[PDB]
């Protein structure tokens, strides 16, 4: 909405694709772990529905 | 007391530099509004005939020579103290480069306020600031009303 | 050039001055006086900052007025798009009709009720059922709570007003839509635009020449016509 | 003459090609400015008799002014017979457009 | 108009447009991101038959 | 001391055109304030 300098904003818009991403599932390629503290890595919705008493 | 101690203070005008003497020449000058003799010089340095110093004033773009008495006048960049003046002046503006207004206050005095007056009757496009409405590089109105329609028009015009 | 092309440029003048800010104004007239600007040339003419420059040339971008262009000799380079211009004011005119006419439909139909407590809009025919037991008051189903009539029924003619003003101050620009629909309609170039070249300056770094690239095979979004 | 000036410069400014006759161009005048036929045919006389009277022999800047007193003594003289042609092009082959105001004998039996 | 060749690359994508359109061959692909509105609005812009082909 | 830095300042430039304006300080030791107003009347 304000001034863009044309750097910033597509690491961003990357950022919100990247973080949208990561909440859906984060069992992606691992190019990132993305974790949230503590050092627990953020259980995402593979996680929560993977095998092994994975809500099935 | 203070008079003996400005007089023992009292420089002579034979200074290391000529420029110190030709700043002091043209305070002189610029603190008199009217033109000033050549007389005025003669008692204000220790100078009395036609000098090099008097032909580079003579030679000096802001100072006006007279043929007719010899009268030495300061000259403004803007030669415009009336409001029909700035408008005309407004109106030839051959670029849209914007005009500072401490150089129309050389000239007129005042001067930013003809601009607020102006602004207030929108014959003007003024750049402000926002510690304070700042008479800055000011435009000509080619515009219709300035002060057009209201502000709660606006915002629903922003809503749009 | 032509009379209705100068029409159109008086058009978008007046729509900036009378619809936007004084920097938008300012900004769409020094590209109009002159022609396709660097920015650093417009920071010269203006004296200003690259943080003032921003929302201005965002939200015409927002409005889709300002064709931006980007070429080395990298050099910014800004002018208008003609018929996107004209279709995206079409759009916005339009747009503006039909939401003020149906607003205005909907605010000539009466209030509704309003609970002070829940905070929360409630309509007429909603409130039929919400009459109590002994019709005396509107009878809320959670905070069980009197519901009063909102303040919308005398905005009606308020709404009509605001139409029928914004409609005058719009019929001149209405009626150059009109006189563009006579003529024909024409689409800018950087490069049309850089055949209208009005010069700002003596010293600006970026020329204005369009110089593509030998086997400049892309066809790009905003660049084409079909 | 400096409001003269001031007309002749924005009508100087156009874009296309124009050719009006000088009633048209003093109906013009008369329109936005107030300036009239006969203090145009009057002007060449009154300047000549200013410059006389104000001994300004340096007269190179002075000496471009006698083409507007003969355009407007000429002009607010002739419209008939004569055509008052505005282009936009006094170079066409050229990098800017310097634009031009033209004035054409049309009869040469007037002579 | 051509397909550009499309490389799979983090979490986006990018493709080559060789097009070569020139006297020569002309071998100069632009690699340029592929924005997510120019995909939806081409998506936008597929017939239902094409759909019905496409499995959707 | 108004009168004589004019002149000193003068010898300064001819001195050098880009003089510092850290190597204005040593050649001043004097109130900046003054100094700075005086810079401003001439040069950079």
């Amino acid at each position: 909405h304000n001034g863009a300098p044309h750097h910033a904003i597509e690491e961003a818009e990357s950022l919100l694709q990247f973080h949208v991403a990561t909440y859906m599932d984060n069992d992606i390629a691992g190019q990132p772990q993305a974790l949230q503290k503590s050092g627990r890595p953020v259980k995402s919705i593979r996680a929560r529905l993977k095998g092994k008493e994975g809500r099935i | 007391i203070a008079a003996a101690a400005l007089q023992a203070n009292q420089t002579d005008i034979s200074k290391s530099h000529d420029s110190s003497k030709l700043l002091w020449a043209t305070e002189y000058i610029q603190k008199k509004g009217k033109p000033v003799l050549v007389n005025e010089l003669l008692d204000y340095l220790s100078m009395k005939k036609d000098d090099k110093v008097i032909e580079l004033l003579k030679k000096l773009d802001r100072i006006e020579f007279d043929p007719k008495k010899g009268t030495f006048k300061y000259l403004s960049t803007y030669d415009v103290h009336s409001p029909s003046e700035l408008l005309k002046l407004l109106r030839s503006q051959v670029t849209f480069k914007g005009i500072s207004c401490k150089d129309l206050k050389d000239g007129w005095p005042q001067c930013d306020e003809t601009i607020n007056q102006l602004e207030e009757d929108s014959k003007i496009l003024v750049l402000r600031t926002k510690k304070d409405k700042t008479p800055r590089y000011v435009w000509y109105n080619s515009g219709g009303n300035l002060k057009c329609i209201d502000e709660e028009f606006v915002k629903m015009w922003e809503n749009v | 050039d032509r009379p209705i092309d100068d029409i159109v440029k008086n058009l978008l003048k007046f729509v900036v001055r009378g619809f936007y800010g004084g920097s938008f104004v300012l900004v769409l007239d020094a590209i109009l006086f002159h022609s396709v600007l660097a920015e650093d040339d417009l920071k010269q003419l203006l004296s200003i900052n690259k943080t003032e420059l921003g929302p201005l040339i965002a939200r015409l971008r927002s409005d889709r007025l300002i064709s931006i262009h980007k070429q080395r000799e990298e050099r910014v380079y800004y002018y208008v798009k003609y018929p996107h211009a004209i279709d995206a004011i079409k759009w916005k005119v339009h747009q503006v009709v039909q939401r003020l006419k149906d607003d205005l439909d909907k605010n000539s139909e009466p209030n509704g009720y309003m609970c002070p407590i829940c905070l929360t809009k409630y309509t007429q025919l909603e409130a039929v059922q919400l009459l109590n037991f002994d019709r005396t008051e509107f009878l809320c189903s959670l905070c069980d709570e009197p519901l009063v009539e909102d303040d919308s029924g005398k905005k009606n003619k308020e709404k009509q007003d605001k139409l029928n003003r914004l409609m005058d101050q719009i019929q001149p620009i209405i009626d150059s839509l009109k006189k563009i629909d006579d003529s024909r309609i024409e689409e800018n170039t950087f490069e049309i635009a850089l055949a209208r070249l009005i010069p700002p300056q003596n010293q600006s770094h970026a020329a204005y020449t369009y110089n593509p690239k030998k086997g400049s095979t892309m066809f790009r979004p905003g660049d084409s016509a079909p | 003459l400096k409001r003269l000036i001031e007309y002749l410069k924005t009508r100087m400014k156009v874009l296309h090609v124009i050719s009006e006759t000088p009633k048209s161009f003093l109906q013009h005048l008369k329109q936005l400015t107030f300036i009239e036929r006969k203090p145009l045919r009057f002007c060449s006389e009154r300047l000549s008799l200013l410059v006389r009277t104000l001994e300004v022999t340096e007269v190179e800047d002075f000496t471009a002014l006698k083409d507007i007193a003969t355009f407007a003594t000429l002009i607010s003289t002739y419209e008939e017979g004569f055509l008052l042609i505005i282009e936009p092009y006094e170079i066409e082959n050229a990098a800017v457009p310097n634009p031009i105001m033209r004035f054409t004998c049309l009869d040469a039996s007037i002579a | 108009n051509t397909q550009p060749t499309i490389r799979k690359d983090g979490l986006k994508l990018v493709g080559s447009w060789k097009k070569d359109r020139a006297t020569g061959d002309a071998d100069e692909p632009e690699l340029r991101v592929l924005s997510t509105e120019e995909i939806l609005n081409i998506f936008k812009h597929i017939s239902v038959k094409d759909f019905t082909s496409l499995g959707f | 001391p108004k009168k004589e830095i004019l002149d000193y300042l003068f010898k300064l430039f001819d001195e050098y055109d880009y003089w510092s304006l850290k190597g204005l300080k040593e050649r001043t030791r004097q109130p900046e304030a003054h100094l700075k107003e005086c810079l401003d009347k001439v040069a950079t």
